[PDB]
RNA sequence: UAGGAUAGGGGCCUACCAUGGUGGUGACGGGUGACGGAGAAUUAGGGUUCGAUUCCGGAGAGGGAGCCUGAGAAACGGCUACCACAUCCAAGGAAGGCAGCAGGCGCGCAAAUUACCCAAUCCUGACACGGGGAGGUAGUGACAAUAAAUAACAAUACCGGGCGCAUUAGUGUCUGGUAAUUGGAAUGAGUACAAUCUAAAUCCCUUAACGAGGAUCCAUUGGAGGGCAAGUCUGGUGCCAGCAGCCGCGGUAAUUCCAGCUCCAAUAGCGUAUAUUUAAGUUGUUGCAGUUAAAAAGCUCGUAGUUGGACCUUGGGCCGG
């Protein structure tokens, strides 16, 4: 009971980017399609 | 071999009536033991932790599996119901109102916690994955 | 530059009204409103009277510029006075109405007497 | 407590295997390929062909001469050629067992838009069809999954109030008019 | 329960109503009457939901209350009157006659008729027997009961009745070869002439008809209805002339009609 | 058998007499977390499991018992008595029955408004007018189900594969994308004049003017060893914390934990728990198995049960397509 949380604890804090959105529904999977197998 | 004339339907009938408790599963479901394990027939519990505990790992393994000693309001069972998050088992305390469930396996003990089947879904009216997930603190 | 057109049009006179579906063919206008709908329906029937009138239960179709409905030609204002729903009336303003208060209405009335 | 009379039942269903290479890219094949909102439209596809199917199966077990193969056999054929879904000298109820989920999806508003112009890209059809720029006779259809018989095909076309075929210029036409003005 | 039910559910209501399902919790509830009373259309059936006269129970209301539905001879103001097989129901303000028939699909048509074939009605009888004093009387499926019979009518048999004279003017022998036509079953509707009659101790008699194209089918005594003597009816028959056809012949009819146009 | 009672048959009950009735084809008894059915889920076929619930039938109104009125009640939104519970009392007395609608407590894993309305469907009354928590409308409602947004199109670009010669090139076609790149178009989410809807409002359907720069009008759920689709990425931890349905991972180079990037499956849905169907030809009548994997009784007799050899003219013709 002593070692609850420790490695949970022992990580670094980080933090996520901005990224920009994916497109969703029927535009991502247009780039599932023209991703996989037209380029 | 089997008893195919056309008049032994009534031998057929009795005999798989008779063979059907060898089956473990139909003999499980229809022999009136699940309501008398401690949920009695219900997928949930909600109970109150009597303390944190931590119990071993078998052979394979090493290692400190933490759970928690829960009582039952609804009948008074005293059982065991393992924490399943990393380090959760801090927001636990004694005495906090839990709502237990089934561990898997339908009954039965999961993986290499000794004889442990059931696991934590609430405590204190809060969701544990949102405590994990820090969406909402109790 | 709408257009009225009805259907489905059968005269009773056992009730003595002329009850019929009208179609409304109202393109780019966003809907035509029943008092705008009472004098055009006057005027091409000639009923003397613009009030027998009583038109209901309208949809404008999905896509818009279309609308169903419900019209009554009355021939005796007496006639739609005592054959008809007093709602539709009240709505057209030839009676009123009065707000309730269920308490004592007949429950602690039926106590004393 | 009436309304609890309304019948309504479910439309597609789950596949049984989540996680194959074989079916999980013929299926991304045809959702690319006719630009679908998510698989769930193509899983309705399988779910009317098995029906369809179903019936078409029953009715070929029995024999001809028998009313009720004759009846609903000429019911279902019927119903293919009004959605032209069979071709001409193509009536033999087993063309319908034939056809494959392709046709179905080759009868969509957007695969019509697509192949009489007018999209300049499938799903431009698709948003063409959903911001209520096009009617079928005269009403403005907005169901991507429309399903337009032959009788119906022929005269697919823009709607009177869209900027492209219809009226007046769109919200951002008049915004750069107004601020230009 | 403890006493008779007063309320009727659409579903609970007879198949041959034709009335909808989510038009409501409750059906019309045809009072008790002259007639079966699941082999029977309330005068609200026929006044809204077949004529379309009015549009809801209160207007149905108002039609009958200005005692104008007039049924069989004599104005009935209840509203749920079960009307059935050749009951006429008139109106006099638009002096317009209908007769209520079975047509070949097991329903109920309002078959218009002139005033000639409406100054009277043709029944079943019930059964003729002795009464208070001997006085003989019969019984009529219609329930009405007539007293002096005339001795040669019979049970099952089939009689006119005048609405001014108010008793028999004729009656056709229910015998083998008069047109019939069937009341209820599967085989309602279908007119056509009996072929053939079996009869088996202590059970319902067997009545084979054949329609006037060829088809023959059979039928339970309760059900069958005889019209005229001979092929000849004495009524006049709904627009398909008591033949029921078969979905594919009746699918063959709508293609040649669109066809034709 | 005779009678009594019932509306009526009847051991329903009484008097007398007889010694009968059910059962290995399962009575009697016990369990049922059992109201029955129409039906529900799943289903190649056959089946397996469920069915409190809006349709029909039955039974109850806290537990029993007994009756008035009435055509209809052993009624409980009727009474009488007892038992359990409880309210007012000015202390003698009195009123009770939400398993009706709504709502409150408790029980629990578990279930909404103390709303509006008689306009519809019908019922009801002496009755065209009254009444109707039946029933409808509205608020909460990711129970379940349906349609279905979250961008589209163009040239610019470092570029990226042929196709115009294809060498030696170079730029070329659908545009594939890292492009907050550039650009004007399209619209509904939302706001909202109005009208329509409505018993009156509300929603939907129409539609004045408003309503998109990609940070937003921001999609999540779970997973990335095998099954099983997707990292022999990077950092931390070091048989610990923990993961893991199972096999297994972690003992200082962790594809398995905790994190970030990337990705994947489903997508306004998904994970979790229990129960159940499929898988299950692991309940097998269709359709299993018994030498050795679990399973031929030690052996024979044997009643029921199950199963039972062959044999009996439609033998040859006409006739109509
Ligand atoms: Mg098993
Ligand atoms: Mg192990
Ligand atoms: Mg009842
Ligand atoms: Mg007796
Ligand atoms: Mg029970
Ligand atoms: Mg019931
Ligand atoms: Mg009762
Ligand atoms: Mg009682
Ligand atoms: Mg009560
Ligand atoms: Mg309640
Ligand atoms: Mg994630
Ligand atoms: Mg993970
Ligand atoms: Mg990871
Ligand atoms: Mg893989
Ligand atoms: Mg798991
Ligand atoms: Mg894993
Ligand atoms: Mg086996
Ligand atoms: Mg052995
Ligand atoms: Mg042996
Ligand atoms: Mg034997």
């Amino acid at each position: 009971l002593a070692r609850a949380g420790k490695v949970r604890g022992q990580t670094p804090k980080v933090a996520k980017q901005d990224k920009k959105k994916q497109p969703r529904g029927r535009a991502h999977k247009r780039i599932q399609y023209n991703r996989r197998f037209v380029t | 071999g089997k008893t195919r004339g056309m008049g032994a339907g009534r031998k057929l009938k009795t005999h798989r009536r008779n063979q059907r408790w060898a089956d473990k599963a139909y003999k499980k479901s229809h022999l009136g033991n699940e309501w008398k394990k401690p949920f009695a027939g219900s997928s949930h519990a909600k109970g109150i932790v009597l303390e944190k505990i931590g119990i071993e790992a078998k052979q394979p393994n090493s290692a400190i599996r933490k759970c928690a000693r829960v009582q039952l309001v609804k009948n008074g069972k005293k059982i065991a119901a393992f924490v399943p998050n990393d380090g959760c088992l801090n927001f636990i305390e004694e005495n906090d109102e839990v709502l237990i469930a089934g561990f898997g396996r339908k009954g039965h003990a999961v993986g290499d916690i000794p004889g442990v089947r059931f696991k934590v879904v609430k405590v204190s009216g809060v969701s544990l994955l949102a405590l994990f997930k820090e969406k909402k603190e109790k | 530059a709408v257009t009225l057109r009805t259907r489905k049009f059968m005269t009773n006179r056992l009730l003595s009204r002329k009850q019929f579906v009208l179609e409304v063919i109202h393109p780019g206008r966003a809907n035509v409103s029943k008092a705008d709908l009472k004098e055009r329906l006057a005027k091409i029937y000639e009923v003397k009277d613009s009030n027998c009138i009583f038109v209901f239960k309208f949809r404008t179709h999905f896509g818009g510029g279309k609308s169903t409905g419900f019209g009554l030609i009355y021939d005796n204002l007496e006639a739609a006075k005592k054959f008809e729903p007093k709602y539709r009336l009240i709505r057209n303003g030839l009676a009123t109405k009065v707000e309730k208060s269920r308490k004592q209405i007949k429950e602690r009335k039926n106590r004393t007497k | 407590h009436v309304n609890f009379y309304r019948n309504y039942g479910k439309t597609f269903k789950k596949p049984r295997r989540p996680y194959e290479k074989e079916r999980l890219d013929a299926e991304l094949k045809l959702v690319g390929e006719y630009g679908l909102r998510c698989k769930r439209e193509l899983w309705r596809v399988q779910y009317a062909l098995s029906r369809i199917r179903n019936a078409a199966r029953h009715l070929l077990t029995l024999d001809e001469k028998n009313p009720r193969r004759i009846f609903e056999g000429a019911a279902l054929l019927r119903r293919m050629n009004r959605y032209g879904l069979l071709a001409e000298g193509q009536d033999k109820l087993d063309y319908v067992l034939a056809l494959t989920a392709e046709n179905f999806l080759a009868r969509r508003l957007q695969t019509l838009v697509f192949k009489a112009g007018m999209a300049k890209s499938i799903h431009h059809a698709r948003v063409l069809i959903r911001q209520r720029h096009i009617r079928v006779g005269r009403q403005i259809v907005n169901v991507p999954s429309f399903m337009v018989r032959v009788e119906s095909e022929k005269h697919i076309d823009f709607s009177l109030t869209s900027p492209f075929g219809g009226g007046p210029a769109g919200r951002v036409k008049r915004k750069n008019q107004k601020k230009a003005s | 329960a403890r006493g008779l039910k007063k309320h009727l559910k659409r579903l609970n209501a007879p198949s041959h109503w034709m009335l909808d399902k989510l038009g409501g919790a409750f059906a019309p509830k045809p009072s008790s009457g002259p007639h079966k009373a699941r082999e029977c259309l309330p005068l609200i059936l026929i006044l809204r939901n077949r004529l379309k006269y009015a549009l809801t129970y209160r207007e149905v209301q108002s039609i009958l209350m200005q005692r104008h539905i007039m049924v069989d001879g004599k104005v009935r103001t209840d509203k749920t009157y079960p009307a059935g097989f050749m009951d006429i129901i008139s109106i006099p303000k638009t002096g317009e006659n209908y007769r209520l028939l079975y047509d070949t699909k097991g329903r109920f048509r309002l078959h218009s008729v002139r005033d000639e074939d409406a100054k009277f009605k043709l029944c079943k009888v019930r059964s003729v027997q002795f009464g208070q004093k001997g006085i003989p009387y019969l019984n009529t499926y219609d329930g009405r009961t007539i007293r002096y019979p005339d001795p040669l009518i019979k049970a099952n048999d089939t009689i006119k009745l005048d609405l001014e004279t108010n008793k028999i003017v004729d009656f056709i022998k229910f015998d083998v070869g008069n047109v019939v036509m069937v009341t209820g079953g599967r085989n309602t509707g279908r007119v056509g002439v009996i072929k053939n009659r079996e009869k088996h101790k202590g059970t319902f008699e067997t009545i084979h008809v054949e329609d006037a194209q060829g088809h023959q089918f059979a039928t339970r005594l309760g059900n069958v209805f005889t019209i005229g003597k001979g092929t000849k009816p004495w009524v006049s028959l709904p627009k398909g002339k008591g033949i029921k056809l078969t979905i594919i012949e009746e699918q063959r009819k709508r293609d040649a009609a669109a066809q034709a146009a």
